[PDB]
């Protein structure tokens, strides 16, 4: 449960920690676990679209992948319906004109396509670059 | 919600409908997708159709004249 | 109470008793046959109005109607149809 | 006695008259027009009717369907190519052989 | 064998003249999908023969695209229809794209 | 001495206030004349379609505005049917004033 | 008298667009409202053309514009690729492609 | 014969320009082949429309028409 | 190297706009394809602007089909473009066949 929560909060380049690669990477390498590999997988595949080519990452793949039919229902994460068709009424009831149901569902289902695309897959700012 | 909805066995006899023995695992999102883009083309010129003619119901007439407007006609359902 | 339906149904009827009485029609097939001798017909008469109209053309006759049909009915088809056709025609003339 | 009646064709003439003068296709109809477009249509329909009860022949039933229809149609080649973007309800698909 | 059974109902389904969708189902998609292109201030409102006849074109496109994605299938010796199949004949025959 | 209606001195205007000099070739003036006598056959066609269909002898302004959002993509016909609004609005003020 | 041209701020006729609806045989009737809702869209469309053209030429640094430019345009701006799909340019070449 | 005058190198230019590298030997007769079928298509059409025409001459008006009855508009003629 | 030679002239080719077939010869081949056409009463008559058309749309045609062959044969792990490529694009689009 918590392995599709990892790959949400991390995006960008530096959460793509070394320490954490090796973590995850041995985890499923980890003999006891009998969900670590399936769980590793994906998200070794969200770090790998972070970081770009990471050529690290896909031998560790290649190593610890499986038949895919169990990734495949791993990919997909099953929220129940009934628990987000309330929330979203709930939601809209405490704050009006904030959390729309209607946002709410989408924003639920895109985290839920990122799961679905890993198999597929003071500062200096010039006001002259601002657009 | 209900584009899960469409069980994957209805894709399956889809593939066996068009000849094929063997099956993968993105077909079956892949169509859904195709199918949600291809409704909602017709969708669109359907509702403009229905409110273009004040009526605020769709009809098979509404329905068949927007798929003529697309290019693929359809027979037998009048009109 | 109903503004009656404006089909070719009964033509479509006897057309088939006339090859052969023994089948009949079912109502599916006759939409299918309705909507198909439409569809020809506005073909038809859409392509000879646009060919009356692009030799300034103010009135539509025989000949713009064989072009027109000759334009949309592929050859095999469009050397019978011209030929009962103009028959249909010279005889209505003599008649 | 009816101007269809004098033409010998089972479809109507004074109706496609009225359909093409309400139509406005052209400011001026002709008169040998709706003959020959009635000719036309009665031979299509003629034609397309006597290649279904063919096919329900080859079906043995007395009974024929929009599955008999998509048969003829698509088994002619000509008619398939002449109506190629059209869909038939109910009409199933072809064997592959 | 599984090629039996498979071969079978191959068979079946090459005669078979039903729909393969849930009616309910497809029905809700197209409600909650055309709900969703409307304004707050009202609700569009369907007919039976207008689901019939949208499922009816559906079901007519993607069995053309499929028995393509099969053709691009046997092009590249693989019987399976694959997801970078699906996208060529997508992009091949290019419709609303 | 006789004219021929051709969107040749127009195009040329319009061109001037896009840019103050910017030359095209005569196969370029050709295109762009074939380009909206085909849009607006198009859009003509449509709204006669769309009388023709709702049983009204006339076409009017929403009757265009209707078949050129049919015709457009929906971010171009927004644009469209904005120009049409507010020109149609300030051209028949501008009488009543 | 200022024509209805200048009234509809319309560098395109209006009074040449009722014509030819007039004289075209598309309905019974022409709505009055209805030349200068056509007129409106028709240059909208034709200056919007005019300026992907113009940008073209300028990135093309000549001051001519061309058939080639003119295809180039057409087929890089998405929302025109739509519309044009199908028709094709007289000496406008390929889109170039990697 | 002038259809065999089509040469090996126009066809070669012909792939390229669509973006081959490598062009096998059985491509061209199939090209001229394809170019035929067209050609027969848009004559067929252009040749009846200027026989409706009675004249004696084709026009580019009549090329045009017969490329938009093919559904493959051409622009920068005509008009 | 081969592919370096190639490669310039696949750029110039990109950059280019020219006619890449004889004109002369294509004229010949228009001009007794549509004398096979004819009746032995009369001969046609024919226009230079016109063969231009004619050219122009027929490899605007070509042009599009040997890049579909093209990418056919990506598809197929070749890039060869061959002969049962060539079939299945011709096939699959489906013009006038």
């Amino acid at each position: 449960w918590i392995t599709p929560l990892v790959i949400w909060q991390a995006t960008t380049p530096v959460d793509v920690k070394p320490w954490k690669l090796s973590i995850i990477k041995r985890c499923a390498m980890h003999p006891g676990y009998r969900d670590a590999p399936g769980s590793a997988t994906l998200i070794l595949q969200r770090f790998q679209c972070l970081v770009g080519a990471s050529s690290q990452i896909t031998e560790s793949i290649i190593t610890i992948n499986c038949n895919r039919k169990t990734l495949k229902s791993h990919r997909n994460l099953k929220l129940d319906a009934h628990f987000l068709s309330i929330l979203k009424r709930i939601l809209s009831r405490a704050h009006p004109a904030n959390f729309p149901a209607d946002t709410v569902q989408n924003t639920i289902d895109m985290y839920l396509s990122e799961i679905h695309q890993l198999g597929a897959d003071d500062s200096t700012v010039s006001l002259w670059d601002v657009t | 919600d209900n584009i899960q909805g469409i069980t994957k066995p209805a894709i399956r006899r889809l593939a066996r409908r068009g000849g094929v023995k063997r099956i993968s695992g993105l077909i079956y999102e892949e169509v859904r997708a195709v199918l949600k883009s291809f409704l909602e083309s017709v969708i669109r010129d359907s509702v403009t159709y229905t409110e273009h003619a004040k009526r605020k119901t769709v009809t098979s007439l509404d329905v068949v004249y927007a798929l003529k407007r697309q290019g693929r006609t359809l027979y037998g359902f009048g009109g | 109470s109903k503004a009656r339906k404006e089909t070719y149904s009964s033509y479509i009827y006897k057309v088939l008793k006339q090859t052969h009485p023994d089948t009949g029609i079912s109502q599916k097939s006759m939409s299918i046959l309705n909507s198909f001798v439409n569809d020809i017909f506005e073909r038809i008469a859409t392509e000879a109005s646009k060919l009356a109209a692009y030799n300034k053309k103010s009135t539509i006759s025989a000949r713009e109607i064989q072009t027109a049909v000759r334009l949309i009915l592929p050859g095999e088809l469009a050397k019978h149809a011209v030929s009962e056709g103009t028959r249909a025609v010279t005889k209505y003339s003599s008649s | 006695q009816s101007r269809s009646a004098k033409a010998g064709l089972t479809f109507p003439v004074g109706r496609v008259h009225r359909l093409l003068r309400r139509g406005n296709y052209a400011q001026r109809i002709g008169s040998g027009a709706p003959v020959y477009l009635t000719a036309v249509l009665e031979y299509l329909a003629a034609e397309i009717l006597e290649l279904a009860g063919n096919a329900a022949r080859d079906n043995k039933k007395t009974r024929i369907i929009p599955r008999h229809l998509q048969l003829a149609i698509r088994n002619d080649d000509e008619l398939n190519k002449l109506l190629g973007n059209v869909t038939i309800a109910q009409g199933g698909v072809l064997p592959n052989i | 064998t599984p090629s039996e059974l498979a071969l079978y109902e191959i068979r079946k389904y090459q005669r078979s003249t039903d729909l393969l969708i849930s009616k309910i189902p497809f029905a809700r998609l197209v409600k909650e999908v055309t709900d969703e292109f409307t304004t707050k201030d009202q609700d569009l409102r369907w007919q039976s023969m207008a689901i019939m006849a949208l499922q009816e074109a559906s079901e007519a496109y993607l069995v053309g695209l499929l028995e393509h994605t099969n053709l691009l299938a046997l092009h590249a010796k693989r019987i399976t229809i694959m997801k970078k199949d699906m996208q060529l004949a997508r992009r091949i025959r290019g419709q609303f794209i």
